């Protein structure tokens, strides 16, 4: 799996998007934007995310 | 302390999305249009979200200006003191005045 770590705080408002906490992990499971849709390894929520927020992590 | 999330293009759920997550914060129902307190709501938006500042238009008047894009769900209702104030309306999540009256459309 691709992992990356928030680098900043995101609030969604929209179901579609994923809001996330900086310092949080997220799997990601769609590169094909600037937006990707990932999966949040905490709560198992799935969303868009704006992708200059997240660090890819080799973990 | 936050960057400028990428931009991306609006749509109609967007539209709808976004409607709905001001109707439920308040503060813009019954709220004193102004070409401003326009520009700062659509501004934040960009940043925020990444919804570039072109989609908030409206049917010219003069009268209740219907938006243009489909799914934004606030008009700009004329009242007596031509002064204009915000206002949802539900009806708009399905019905697309301006494209009734009249094709700007294909």
């Amino acid at each position: 799996d691709i992992i990356v770590v928030a680098l900043y705080d995101y609030v969604s408002w929209s179901p579609d998007d994923l809001s996330f906490q900086k310092g949080d992990q997220m799997v990601v499971l769609e590169e094909s934007g600037e937006w990707w849709k990932a999966r949040s390894l905490a709560t198992r929520k799935e969303g868009y995310i704006p992708s200059n927020y997240v660090a890819r992590v080799d973990s | 302390v936050r960057p400028q999330v990428p931009l991306r293009p609006m749509t109609y759920k967007a539209a709808l999305d976004i409607s709905h997550f001001l109707k439920e914060k308040g503060g813009l129902e019954g709220l004193i249009w102004s070409q401003r307190r326009q520009e700062i709501l659509d501004l934040w938006i960009y940043h925020t979200q990444g919804y570039f500042p072109d989609w908030q238009n409206y049917t010219p008047g003069p009268g209740i200006r219907y938006p243009l894009t489909f799914g934004w769900c606030f008009k700009l209702v004329p009242v007596e003191p031509e002064v204009l104030v915000w206002r949802f309306d539900s009806k708009l999540a399905f019905h697309h005045m301006a494209r009734e009256l009249h094709p700007e459309y294909y």
